């Protein structure tokens, strides 16, 4: 048997219904997300990290000036510097005063440390949405699965077919390009590869960890030894890898709305409340009792003893019962007044029961169903205290929802009296217009 | 920090986040009188009391307005036709009802 | 310097430009594209195969009964048959009459053929668009490059750049489920995971050609085996590979528009001619020269030899030029009234060369650049007497091109007969309305 309905998409809180096949005892089903993710399709276009200019030991020759070459390596600079007249221990090194040149070529690598450590450049794109639903329905116990969420991909539930399915809502915390390092996500707008901008977020860019071709625009001048000591002295910007870090903005983590947690392993946006998803679930056949089977009750009254609007299950009421015979019947309230803790109560052959609710409505007049049969219960809630709460709330607010039945008498007031000046003008103006237009003739 | 309903995460330090909800508790009585019915809506909703109240105020207004402009129409067109002819009677009804002054 | 410009998105169709850097001699660009390679990023959703039904061995009792539990397979049955007599070679196998167990296990599974075919069943998403081009500028030779159709991707052309911008249109032949088989696909909806249809397509469908888990649905039912003869009997469906065979519908390749054909290993959508490119191509300086050494070329007079609206180049024609020195032109028409067959004519003095061209105008009116020069001049065409040809339209045509200038001279004396004649009576009001009216006074 088929049931449709649309479920918020709040991850802790169950969601319940009572699907009713007519002839047979309504079974209650829950279902309760505990992940939803919204894992975007990514290729990683580079990653990047701090840099090690290594330096070549220079070659020096006497009486006699060598010449740079260029050979294919990233930021590879050469210089031939002359007159140098090298000082090393034991003497000086070079014969020849001037007519002394060092080559001095440096070039630009990989770190030791991006294999640790290294920014990861992706492009996302719209991707796929998935959750983990926890089914219950009838007698059977919770069971959970992974779903698809999308309208189309069923997914066997134990032995009920679920079809969650579409967010109503395809937000995604992603922007085109994102950047993972450690931990945590960034809404960088890195540099498109090979176009690095010495000394930002891309000064290396390689393709893979492990790629051999390299980018790399780290500036590199290379100046001359001074006072006749061989050393290869180099300028450069620095690492643009360490800048980005220093100047790192709020990760996503942090930054993101609706509050959902950045994974990384799939790079998933896990848990964060946008709209809500169809529900299309298949409850097997076998599952439906037949109502003679099942008490039915009849000559019900519910009678609201506490109820306090506060985040938690702040309601208490009893309902007086009369049953076919005794039996375990299921409870729900179809309207969003009010959400009920139990799902199903013992019933005794004319008795009365309790059952406990969470409310928003100063007023929760609210309709609740015991076995094919509805009963109102109205109630006058009352302010919680305590302010600020660590759990969620267990309820939906509507925008008639605090007008608190003086607040309601009082618009109802001055809506009237208003209204009632406005007719009795009317009223007049035709009274007058009567025995004026007519009626003097 | 401003929590809503909608709730607020929290993270101090190395602590792991912490998330906290604020349920709609406020000051002033839903009921009783018209002055703590204002503030406890004042309280739950600043900006809709204001906007709601300056929305009531000018219906009333203009209702106010129009209706007294109405009336006093009709007034006039009530005494005029006597007003121009004063050897009439004035009828009872109307004497007392679009009020006149009995005219010579 | 940078050319800008756009390109019918035709196949054998060669483009041909001239770029004008300002005082240097004209130079003769040529693109021609030889494949359209559309590759829709895709996903396999589930494959199938014909179902192959295994039923394992009867388990026969004798005396008693035994029970079989539901052990996870796709489509499992077991159902014990009470009350068999089976009756082997050298005696019956079993010692009671009647109550005994015939035990009726079957189970299906994924056939053998499956390795070699499968309809597997992607879905398509928008994925990217590339092309193989073949460029001819100056006196350089032919040089081709594969290249990505987006903007944002140098593609080197050998010592140029060409940048292909996305692709006017975005048509795509495939809808979003299709379904490859063998050497062909199909734009066909696929009954997705755990939805199929019991015996129409889906009858089995596995996540991948080695997946453990495998959907089967099958309607397999188990009969009694009659009169005591060890067999289990199981009737069902025929495969759904069968029907989707017999009934299977025209491939996608032979009902693609836009003579798109398609190609497997990547799905892809070839020589798929719709819309049109735009092209960006910044060319070397050096290719360039400069005017002052380029040859004058003075008193142009070109005439039509022989003209007839063939697709093929179905005219000759005839230009007297006169010359400074020997030396190169470029000859194409800036306008899409002809084509030029000829890229280039080097030239000596004094002369008058032929050059062909293809056209559908019947009074063709080129504007042909010899030599950053202009000559004007047009003629009489007729029609060439073939019917059906295999040879594609080389000029595009414009729905100024069929009028046979009679016809233009009919449509323009009437036009100008009605305008004149609504004239003459304007003039006729107003001359009455003044002469008649207002000179009376
Ligand atoms: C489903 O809910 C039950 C009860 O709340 C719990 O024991 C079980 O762990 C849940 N399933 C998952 C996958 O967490
Ligand atoms: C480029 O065009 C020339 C024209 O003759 C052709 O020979 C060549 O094969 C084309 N390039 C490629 C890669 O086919």
């Amino acid at each position: 048997y088929e049931h449709t309905a649309v479920m918020p998409n709040k991850v802790g809180i169950p969601y319940k219904a009572l699907v009713e096949r007519p002839g047979y005892a309504p079974v209650h089903l829950q279902i309760q997300l505990v992940n939803t993710r919204i894992i975007p399709s990514t290729n990683l276009e580079y990653i990047t990290c701090k840099y090690k200019t290594k330096v070549p030991s220079p070659v020096v020759k006497c009486c006699g000036a060598t010449q740079c070459t260029s050979k294919p390596h990233p930021d590879y600079q050469c210089q031939v510097f002359s007159g140098v007249y090298p000082f090393m221990w034991g003497g000086a090194y070079c014969f020849c005063d001037t007519e002394n040149t060092q080559m001095s070529e440096a070039y630009v690598e990989r770190s030791e440390e991006c294999s640790i450590d290294h920014a990861k450049a992706y492009k996302v794109h719209t991707g796929t949405v998935q959750a983990m639903v926890n089914i219950t329905y009838g007698s059977v116990s919770w069971r959970s699965a992974d779903v698809y969420v999308n309208g189309e991909t069923p997914a066997k539930i134990g032995d009920a077919k679920l079809i969650i399915g579409p967010l109503s809502s395809a937000w995604s915390p992603f922007d085109n390009k994102v950047v993972v390092y450690g931990h945590e996500v960034y809404n960088y707008d890195f540099p498109e590869y090979g176009t690095g901008k010495a000394g930002s977020f891309g000064d290396l860019q390689s393709r893979t960890s492990t790629s051999n071709d390299l980018y790399a625009n780290t500036n590199l001048k290379l100046q001359r030894p001074q006072a006749g000591i061989v050393h290869t002295p180099f300028t450069q910007v620095p690492s643009g890898f360490e800048r980005w870090k220093k100047d790192k903005g709020a990760p996503l983590n942090d930054v993101a709305p609706f509050g959902c947690s950045i994974a990384l392993e799939p790079l998933r946006a896990e848990n964060c409340a946008v709209g809500s998803i169809p529900i299309s679930i298949d409850i097997p056949d076998a599952a439906f009792t037949r109502i003679s089977e099942t008490p039915t009750v009849s000559d019900l009254e519910c009678k609201i003893t506490e109820c306090t609007y506060a985040f938690d299950f702040g309601g208490i009421a009893t309902v007086a019962y009369k049953s076919s015979k005794a039996g375990n019947c299921p409870i729900h309230s179809p309207s969003g007044v009010a959400v009920i803790k139990e799902n199903d109560v013992t019933l005794a052959e004319s008795g009365s029961f309790t059952f406990h609710f969470s409310t928003a409505n100063i007023h929760p007049a609210f309709k609740l169903q015991v076995c094919t049969s509805a009963v109102t219960c109205k109630g006058d809630c009352k302010p919680p205290k305590d302010h600020i709460v660590d759990y969620p709330a267990q309820h939906t607010e509507s925008f008639t929802s605090a007008i608190s039945a003086t607040a309601w008498s009082w618009i109802k007031v001055l809506v009237g009296g208003t209204s009632a000046f406005i007719v009795l003008g009317l009223i007049a103006t035709a009274v007058v217009a009567l025995v004026l237009f007519f009626h003097r003739h | 920090f401003t929590v809503t309903g909608e709730g607020l995460e929290y993270t101090w330090g190395n602590h792991p986040p912490k998330r906290v909800w604020a349920q709609e508790s406020g000051e002033g009585n839903p009921h009783g009188w018209p002055h703590e019915v204002v503030v406890y809506y004042y309280n739950r909703y600043p900006l809709t009391t204001i906007i709601g109240l300056c929305t009531c105020v000018a219906i009333i207004m203009v209702s106010c307005v129009t209706s007294v402009w109405l009336l006093c129409r009709t007034r006039n067109l009530c005494i005029t036709p006597y007003k121009l002819a004063p050897n009439a009677q004035v009828p009872i009804l109307l004497a007392l009802l679009c009020c006149i002054k009995p005219t010579r």
